[PDB]
């Protein structure tokens, strides 16, 4: 039972692709097939178009509870 | 007693009170909804001819 | 035959309303065989028109008379027998405006057609009968040529 917004907001995909792009620095696996870049940034923009990025977000509501939304299934804009 | 039901016993709450615009579809303004509705009545009017 | 409308119009009237710009001039003109009338904006440095003058007027909606596709693409490399070898003034633009004098009445007795040849509007207001084949975005030539008698 999750009732929140369906769609993935603006700060949701700035801290997704900021630490998946972390998350594919130092040496880190990539899971697309990639042209040859080498900014992160671009890599990590590419798994969000692909849902392929793994994370579970836990959005806080006031009360100190969460709900565990999926990368994979947020609706982007 | 059916003046409890004829005299409502509240007028309905706003759309976006009950029913939250966040999950559930079409739950706007009642602002918005005259606006919405006028500009369907125009449109259908112009879209006539 | 891919045409759209052929009429030999007679200007009237050259700029009315005072806009007058430069290198583009208003040509109010009337029918002479129908009822119908027109406004067009021609070029003056090009292919000069005054008053009390008569031209043949084609709009078509493809130069290749025969096998018709109207593919929509200019070619300067390409010699092919066309439409617009035989006329002296060719323009290219979409109808972007049908508007007609109706009260809740379809295809009414008169009806304007909009074009605008990349800036340079058109009115061609008539009887409805002959309008047929306009419709709104649908990219039309302008075939012209003046004729003296």
């Amino acid at each position: 039972k999750r009732i929140t917004t369906p769609y993935m907001t603006k700060y949701e995909r700035a801290r997704v692709l900021g630490t998946r792009a972390l998350q594919i620095a130092m040496c880190a696996p990539v899971m697309v097939e990639l042209e040859g870049e080498t900014d992160p940034l671009l890599i990590a923009m590419k798994e969000l178009k692909a849902r392929k990025i793994p994370i579970i977000i836990r959005r806080y509501l006031p009360d100190g509870s969460y709900e565990d939304w999926g990368v994979d299934e947020l609706i982007i804009t | 007693r059916r003046k409890y039901q004829k005299k409502a016993a509240a007028c309905p709450d706003p759309s976006l009170s009950v029913w939250r615009p966040d999950i559930y579809f079409a739950s706007v303004s009642e602002t918005f909804e005259t606006k919405v509705d006028d500009y369907s009545q125009e449109w259908a009017a112009q879209t006539e001819k | 035959a891919g045409i759209l409308f052929e009429d030999i119009f007679d200007v009237k009237d050259i700029d009315p309303e005072g806009k007058k710009f430069d290198r583009v001039s208003r040509l109010h003109c009337e029918s002479e065989s129908f009822k119908m009338d027109l406004i067009l904006d021609v070029n003056i440095q090009i292919y000069p028109v005054d008053l009390g003058d008569k031209f043949r007027l084609v709009i078509a909606s493809t130069l290749y008379e025969d096998g018709t596709l109207d593919d929509g693409e200019y070619n300067p490399t390409d010699d092919r027998p066309s439409r617009a070898d035989q006329f002296e003034y060719v323009m290219y633009g979409k109808v972007y405006r049908i508007e007609g004098d109706e009260t809740s009445t379809e295809a009414a007795t008169r009806l304007s057609a909009y074009v605008s040849y990349g800036g340079l509007l058109m009115r061609l207001q008539g009887d409805a009968n002959n309008l047929h084949g306009f419709e709104v975005d649908s990219r039309v030539y302008l075939l012209m040529k003046k004729l003296a008698f």
